[PDB]
């Protein structure tokens, strides 16, 4: 088996870049509190060209305060006529990768939006204008607040598109002056925006990128026709082990050979969030750790580097790229300016099965391939060689440069050994490198005693560290007015969002170690709505992200009518206790609960309000806090002391 | 001509019920229920996950139809 | 009066369109192969059973609203 | 505490009695090739008086030719100029029934409707007129041709009724001269049939009796106030292990005391269907092998015991009936002749859970009850005394008759210990009987070395033994215009009836061992449609019932267009091979597939037509024959030889 590789008959598509995604939701909600310098070597992975991952682009989320798959994350403007650019970790994030990587391409999408943009419908097609003015005013926000540059702006994460507002869209960003941004649609499957782009001339002329997700390396008909770019502008949601390494290794190849893809993103960017949460250290890396410094260089960041340290967007696809005789792949590109790289993969079906889609069984056995370069690609003399083994830890070896490719007898020709489960690269570039820094520290469970009092006058980040909110907003508050509790944390939704997830009807925010069994949980509370207001502490919580609805656990409600209820589940269908309590809105309270085995109590200002009421048993959870619906509400004093 | 412009505003209508605010947590509710009636104490989790997951892709999905009039007025055979 | 005539057959076509043999298969196969595409080699049982256990029942269901069309109009505020 | 039980104030509602259901579907399928006398032994613990089940109410299905839940039910009408009234075992199960008890109240319902009835569209609410007398002529063909007066009609199982059907039904019966015949409806939930009966005079006239599926022993105000017989026209489906037995017990009792409800049909009758199709063991016994002769008196046979044996339908419940101080409930009756009926339960909540709906807990613990009865009660001074203990086999006493209760102190008062997870029948009646027959042969698998060829010629029964047709219907077929395949089996539907369930978009019946896993099997195969036409046999086909769309084996099909496939699925999506082959229509061939580990060959005519095509591997299923579409074909001289 010959394979030609030639420049003669002209080059393929333009290769646009990898990236990977950061949001939909809260995925790197754990990384920010990492101390240093761990912090800084793990962005490093991620972002430092010719050093680990050193991606191309990076796809954020544009908050929309609902709930997005492992969290919510927040908006720049949570009602109308509020406008703030320094929420969440979105912006600090494309700072830490542009700090690194000047020429990194950036994304924005919206998954939800604020419930005020829908006008009393949970739809953004309501005004087109408003819905446009909402997430041109972020665009703006980068470049003014934060000297960012958005390169790409998408509709709305797998939801229905509307025609006429991609169309507003672009008026309006050309209107403030961003024209160099361009749009990519739909988000989605491949249809039906491939269609309507070929029936409608306007709608093709405003579409920059057709982008689908987890399409399993193949396009349509509709999509090849439109001579539109085609990317898989989301992919991978694999757990990061050697199976999650080779679908991405296979993927990367075969998007292009099999789908004219140009582009691959994956989903997420690296796994700082807690496992316990939907999808699991499915990211490039893993960071879920920020207590104890531990982080997990995962194989995915070896396979990435295989191709971004090679190649960089602008570079071209030769015409000559293809499947091997007896299973595998290989791509071919170059720069124009004589470099060539050169990427095989031989992925066996058992170790490279992604989540999405159903992947058919293909064998993969050994084999020789002999390359020729034909063309201006027979001047070449020299290769340089880069090696990866997934597998067994008997037989792991990630991104190890072998000996130099010499073809200097003039062949212009060379042969290979290849098994399963490999990849080679074989590139002119020289500036090849596994970047390394020491090994971290141990991992370590979530501290069995734990505070926070929030006591933080210029907070970096808009929320308290290890909060997961997986309902309504939580955010660093001051109230001058008061002195006993001038420093406090807050929900600030007044209302639900136009939502992308089932988010549940109580607001609620997660915390801590999920294998927890006994705990206690202190809090301070203050119910800002009189006579209907309602806040809860819990513990045992053990469910979250898009299944936030179906958590069960122990929660200790209070209201402002005077009342308390204990309940096994988010939803109070069913009740543990219930009665009443000297509570008013407007009053601060210190509640606190004990779950030890199959028995609970609670208490009001240090006094028993229950004692032994029997709860579900054995049970495991995070803590919590949280209010009855989308209302206004203060916390203070957090502290939480658990066995594992 | 005229039974397309009645037509149209059916389908806005209708289209306009499922986009209420209530519509989404009325449904989320209504199927979770649902989910006691189908299933025992040990399976009640499965159906109620399988529901806060499906149903917001798939409720958004006909608002989406809902959305083009026209083009539905068109399949009934009252506009083209 | 006379929208509500219109309404009636508005949702009388609608009905129809529900009720014809293709769609039932149709549906399915739609349903199935959303199945390959929301899960792997594993789980594309449990989707594809989750389909042909629930979507009968369902597409059934709403077949049998739009069976009473002066119901659905007096809802949509077209007919009283 | 002291439980008074009186008549003075006068009666409650009036008992209807006890049943169960066969089918929704093919529940009864592998009874009717049971070897006698076990299968007259079986019947008689179901249907004899004063000896097992002893039922009240036998229910059946109004077979559709769809798929019901377990297979499908034939049809007396297949096409609109079609009349057979000798397919099935329905007939067949009812006259045994009568035979035992002539007292026996029989009910028909149907699931699924022909196709040609709904005249193109999938509903059966198109012509009322044609869906009333296709209806009623079943209801006058049980009369005509099995001397069978059918009691009970009702509407559409589990779907949406039409209350100018139920108008229309009405008036087809009163016509027809079945002015007897009383209407059920609406066999699904209390509403919407409760307030429609509320709001409309006319449809209340024609509606006897609301009948509710697993009501989870409550009812609703409508239908209390419609001052209509409340029955639970569904109920059980749990595993007949003690925990069903429980569950039977429990809701006996409960459904009267808290929801009115004055009869109780459980799905389903007896277990005669594969174990591996839904829902399998959820009969109130079970006998699932004909070949051995093996069957099993399961617990809720003697649950059921402790009221059918002691009540009949017309008797009256007294006013005072209720729950007990510490847990479980007590049910009083009378026939107005001198006799009293008491039985009580006390099953714990772990020991009683049922399929639907959810149980919330509540705590059983040891206790005393002390009955005293006043008004005509008190003139009775000698009880007999029946007793069970649910539980492991260790404490586990079904039906035992304790010793005689006297009550001649005058005092008409009496108490008892009572534990958890007991019944009591405390009844004035002397005719109480534990049949016994003598144990059945022990369990075995089904034959690894079968065959059938069909050479039946005046069958019992309309179809072959142990083939449960899954999609289509399956029967036997003679063809006197041919002496070398005189008898055949043959697929009969010619188009997709109005579904109950998600029917297969080909027709297949299964059989044999579902644990087989190496297997050979051979068909003489006919393909009456020309160049469209095609058949299948196969081997480890996984799924069934309501499932059957899901179904994966090894299928090996040959088109009448000269072609062939193998499938690892019976919705054809996952090709193993495929080919060109000699085959025409109106041509009979010999089909051989061998199925071992990894590796599949199949032979047309005794020679190979593909060999060593790889399989999954490990899997396991039944063998299975089918049709490409709803189509005719024929089979012939089937075998199979098969290793656990
Ligand atoms: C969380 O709290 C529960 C409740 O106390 C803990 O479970 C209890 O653990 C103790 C000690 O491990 C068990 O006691 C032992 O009982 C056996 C006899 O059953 C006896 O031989 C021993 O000497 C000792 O007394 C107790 O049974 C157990 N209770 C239950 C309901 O399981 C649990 O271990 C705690 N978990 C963590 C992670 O802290
Ligand atoms: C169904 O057929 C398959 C295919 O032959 C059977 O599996 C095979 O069983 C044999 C004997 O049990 C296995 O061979 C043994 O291999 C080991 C080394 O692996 C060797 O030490 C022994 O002396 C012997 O040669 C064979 O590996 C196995 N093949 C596979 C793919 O599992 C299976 O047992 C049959 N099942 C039934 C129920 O009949
Ligand atoms: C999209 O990619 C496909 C390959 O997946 C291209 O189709 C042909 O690919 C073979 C090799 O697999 C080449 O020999 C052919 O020359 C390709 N066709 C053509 C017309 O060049 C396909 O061309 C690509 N489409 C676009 C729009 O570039
Ligand atoms: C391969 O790519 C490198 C990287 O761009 C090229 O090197 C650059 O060459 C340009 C002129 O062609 C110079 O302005 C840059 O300063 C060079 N940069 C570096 C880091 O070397 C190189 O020309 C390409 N071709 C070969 C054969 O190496
Ligand atoms: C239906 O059953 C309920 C009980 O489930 C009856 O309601 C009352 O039941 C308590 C005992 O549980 C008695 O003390 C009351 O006297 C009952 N009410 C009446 C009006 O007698 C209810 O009566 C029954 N409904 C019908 C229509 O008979
Ligand atoms: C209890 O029920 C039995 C069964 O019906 C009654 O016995 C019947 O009594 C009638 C007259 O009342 C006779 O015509 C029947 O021949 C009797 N049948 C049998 C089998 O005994 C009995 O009267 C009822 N009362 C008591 C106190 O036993
Ligand atoms: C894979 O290919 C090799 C070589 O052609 C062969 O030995 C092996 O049996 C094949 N495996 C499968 C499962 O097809
Ligand atoms: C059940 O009741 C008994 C007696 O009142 C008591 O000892 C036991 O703890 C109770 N169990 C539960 C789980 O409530
Ligand atoms: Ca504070
Ligand atoms: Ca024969």
């Amino acid at each position: 088996g010959a394979y030609v590789l030639d420049d003669s008959d002209g080059l393929g598509r333009e290769f646009d870049g990898i990236g990977a995604v950061s949001g939909g939701g809260a995925t790197s909600r754990l990384l920010v509190n990492y101390p240093e310098p761990y912090r800084s070597e793990i962005l490093d992975y991620l972002f430092k060209p010719n050093f680990g991952a050193s991606l191309h682009i990076l796809k954020v989320e544009i908050g929309g305060d609902g709930q997005t798959t492992d969290g919510t994350e927040p908006s720049h403007m949570h009602y109308e006529l509020d406008e703030n650019y320094f929420r969440g970790y979105e912006w600090w994030l494309m700072k830490e990768a542009k700090k690194r990587n000047p020429d990194i391409i950036l994304m924005g999408l919206p998954w939800s939006f604020p419930g005020w943009l829908g006008k009393g419908f949970s739809w953004p097609y309501v005004n087109l204008q408003l819905t446009a003015y909402y997430v041109v005013r972020w665009i703006l926000g980068a470049k003014h607040y934060h000297d960012l540059d958005i390169d790409y702006i998408g509709i709305w994460n797998e939801r229905p598109f509307d025609a006429n507002y991609i169309k507003e869209l672009r008026k309006m960003l050309d209107y403030q002056g961003l024209q160099r941004v361009r749009i990519i649609a739909s988000d989605n499957l491949w249809e039906p925006i491939s269609s309507s782009l070929l029936l409608d001339q306007e709608l093709w002329k405003v579409v920059d990128v057709i982008g689908a997700h987890y399409p399993g390396t193949y396009t349509v008909w509709n999509a090849k026709m439109s001579g539109k770019k085609l990317w898989s502008s989301e992919d991978f949601s694999t757990i990061n082990s050697n199976v999650g390494a080779g679908c991405w290794s296979r993927i990367l190849n075969q998007n292009y050979i099999n789908g004219n893809m140009t582009s691959t993103i994956a989903w997420n960017l690296v796994a700082s969030y807690y496992e316990e949460l939907p999808y699991g250290r499915s990211g490039l890396m893993t960071a879920q750790e920020p207590w104890s410094g531990h982080y997990v260089v995962a194989s995915p960041i070896w396979v990435s580097a295989h191709t971004t340290q090679f190649t960089q967007p602008g570079w071209y696809y030769l015409k000559t790229v293809g499947h091997l005789e007896k299973g595998g792949s290989y791509v071919a590109l170059t720069d124009g300016l004589g470099n060539l790289t050169i990427i095989i993969e031989t992925m066996s079906h058992q170790h490279s099965m992604c989540i999405r889609p159903y992947l058919p069984y293909y064998n993969v056995s050994h084999q020789l391939a002999t390359f020729t370069l034909k063309g201006s690609l027979r001047e070449i003399q020299e290769l340089q060689v880069w090696y990866t083994k997934l597998g067994t830890p008997q037989q792991r070896l990630h991104f190890k440069q072998l000996d130099t490719l010499w073809l200097l007898d003039g062949s212009g020709s060379f042969t290979l050994e290849l098994e399963e489960d490999e990849i080679f690269t074989l590139t002119t570039l020289t500036t090849g490198r596994k970047g390394s820094y020491p090994p971290p520290p141990s991992s370590k469970p979530f501290p069995t005693n734990y505070k926070d009092d929030f006591n933080v006058e210029y907070p970096l980040f808009s929320e308290a560290p290890n909060f997961a909110d997986q309902t309504g907003v939580f955010e660093y508050y001051m109230n001058n007015e008061d002195r006993e509790h001038r420093f406090t944390l807050r929900q600030v939704l007044n209302q639900r969002p136009i939502t992308w997830a089932a988010d549940a009807s109580s607001t609620i925010s997660v915390i801590g170690d999920h294998h927890w069994t006994n705990m206690t949980v202190q809090c301070d509370v203050y119910i800002e709505t009189p006579r209907s207001g309602g806040v809860f502490i819990a513990g045992r919580v053990n469910k979250g992200g898009i299944l936030i609805r179906s958590a069960t656990g122990v929660f200790f409600w209070i209201f402002a009518n005077g009342s308390y209820r204990v309940t096994a589940d988010l939803g109070g269908w069913i009740t543990y206790a219930s009665g009443h309590a000297d509570v008013t809105a407007k009053r601060w309270y210190t509640l606190t609960l004990g779950i030890k085995g199959y028995f609970a109590f609670g208490m009001l200002n240090g006094t028993i309000l229950w004692k032994n009421v029997r709860v579900k048993y054995p049970g495991h959870g995070w803590a919590a806090i949280g209010t009855h619906t989308f209302e206004f509400a203060q916390f203070d004093n957090f502290r939480v002391e658990a066995a594992r | 001509s005229l039974p397309c412009d009645i037509c149209k505003t059916v389908v806005t209508e209708a289209g306009n019920l499922l986009k209420d605010n209530a519509t989404q947590e009325e449904i989320l509710h209504y199927l979770e229920k649902t989910c006691e009636w189908i299933h025992d104490s040990s399976l009640s989790a499965s159906c109620k996950e399988v529901v806060d997951s499906y149903l917001p892709v798939i409720l958004d999905m006909i608002k989406g139809e809902m959305s083009n009039p026209g083009e539905v007025c068109s399949a009934l055979n009252l506009c083209q």
